[PDB]
């Protein structure tokens, strides 16, 4: 439950996801937001992130990002990444 | 010398002292700027919304009873003259 | 098949506190109490002291 | 007689159960449930002298259980307020005499 | 009031109960638990016993998500104000 | 299983034998159980 800030993004201090992959995913999400805002056409940015994960990581990645939501899921070892950027929290688990 | 005369007093405050001091100046400025009480409520909500992002509900009346569900440490209660400046941000 | 671990993450919910107050009483100094007759009576005498 | 005989003091004394609705923004079926609960609750908690805090506490608890977790209602003799609420979540009705009631869902 | 929902479940293939169970479970679970995190765990557990494992469900009042799911195993519906999404992957 | 005292009264911290990189918890579905099973110990 102890949130930590890394590379300008707030995420769980103990990282469920791999340190290498988690940093890449956070950088990609920040770049995507810089281009497309969450508030307008928010569905498009989430879809782009999911396709990007398949290109550089194992396939069938699940990506869910919302301002307020609660979820519990089963994921592969070191395949769960949860982080908060500004007021938006992005959670992705690889299946 | 009117600003010295109003002497706005906060009966109940649930906010940081530095933030609370800023509210007193805005409250005094809003009363002189707004011709009517209805205008004062709109001005206070607009200034706070610009200063702090979120949903702000403000009600000011000579006599009223209020029970509200506001984010903790975002509710400041101040009374000047017969007007109550009450702002409570709800998520 | 890779080993699967399930983790549940929920976005923090901003706290909601319910408080009820009455502004029916007229504006008064914080030190003085509007309901108490003694506090109001002493304050009025002090004003007329000019 | 009639309206000419009637006076503001006389009208308030003559009827205390009269219900007047000034602003409606909530669905009518929802309003009927809310109107019956608020009128019954205020009279029960009115006591010897009406308490603004007492009426709001009873209304706030009943509304939270009845519809949603975060429900805010404010009642005052006179007030000016700007409130941002969800569609069909705000009902405004003032009781006979100097009693203004505002109930909204956030 | 759940004006628009996405339904992708088999009809008259004897798996018709999965759609019915999701609507019934969401209404009962959401009212009693009254927690976003708890609703996802309860809905996932009931579905897991009845139709096997590898089921992921996320419940949020407001959220945007993109995911890959097995065909005819994904149903999206709104239970009152709350929105619940449940699907089976793997 | 020992605790190192930081100088000048800093918040106390200790080292542990367990490897941090290894997954915090491993869960395997059991058909006999018929529900997801989670084992905190790894």
């Amino acid at each position: 439950q102890q949130y930590k800030t890394f590379m300008g993004a707030r995420v769980l201090w103990p990282p469920e996801c791999a340190d290498d992959i988690l940093e890449g995913a956070i950088r990609e999400t920040q770049d995507a937001l810089k281009k497309f805002e969450i508030a307008r056409e928010g569905q498009k940015i989430a879809e782009h992130l999911k396709k990007y994960m398949d290109d550089h990581f194992d396939p069938y990645w699940h990506v869910f990002f919302g301002k307020n939501f609660g979820c519990q899921a089963v994921h592969n070892k070191n395949r769960f990444i949860y982080f908060y950027i500004e007021k938006t929290a992005f959670l992705m688990y690889q299946t | 010398s009117h600003l010295d005369k109003v002497q706005p007093v906060i009966k109940n405050s649930d906010m940081s002292v530095e933030m609370q001091k800023e509210v007193e100046e805005v409250a005094k400025k809003a009363i002189d700027y707004c011709n009517t009480d209805k205008e004062i409520a709109t001005f206070i909500k607009d200034d706070f919304r610009s200063r702090y992002h979120g949903t702000w509900h403000c009600i000011v009346g000579r006599n009223f009873g209020s029970f509200v569900t506001f984010e903790r440490s975002y509710y400041i209660y101040l009374y000047v003259g017969q007007l109550a400046i009450l702002l409570f941000k709800t998520g | 098949i890779a080993e699967l671990s399930e983790h549940s993450v929920n976005t923090e919910r901003v706290k909601t506190g319910d408080r009820g107050m009455s502004h029916k009483e007229g504006g008064w100094p914080g030190n003085v109490d509007p309901n108490e007759a003694q506090e109001t009576g002493r304050f009025k005498k002090r004003i007329e002291k000019s | 007689k009639a309206v000419t005989d009637m006076d503001i003091n006389e009208l308030r004394k003559l009827m205390i159960g009269k219900a007047i609705i000034n602003s409606s923004d909530m669905q009518g079926d929802l309003l009927q449930e809310a109107q019956d609960v608020i009128q019954s609750g205020i009279e029960n908690n009115s006591a010897p002298v009406l308490n603004i805090e007492a009426a709001c506490k009873y209304i706030k608890e009943n509304l939270d259980k009845k519809f949603g977790p975060t429900w805010q209602c404010i009642i005052g003799e006179g007030y000016a307020y700007d409130v941002t609420v969800q569609n069909n979540t705000l009902l405004f009705m003032f009781y006979n005499g100097n009693l203004a009631v505002l109930i909204f869902k956030s | 009031h759940a004006n628009e929902q996405i339904i992708d479940m088999p009809e008259n293939s004897e798996m018709k109960s999965m759609k019915n169970d999701a609507f019934s479970q969401a209404k009962f679970a959401v009212e009693n638990y009254k927690f976003e995190n708890k609703i996802s765990s309860h809905i996932k557990k009931f579905f897991d016993e009845k139709y096997g494992p590898n089921w992921h469900c996320v419940v949020g009042k407001h959220f945007n998500a993109y995911v890959s799911y097995d065909s005819k195993n994904f149903i999206f519906f709104y239970e009152g104000q709350l929105a619940i999404l449940l699907y089976r992957k793997g | 299983l020992t605790a190192q005292e930081l100088n000048e009264d800093m918040p106390s911290k200790m080292l542990e034998p367990k490897n941090p990189q290894a997954p915090k918890n491993i869960t395997v579905y059991d058909y006999y159980t018929r529900k997801f099973k989670t084992d905190e110990l790894v």
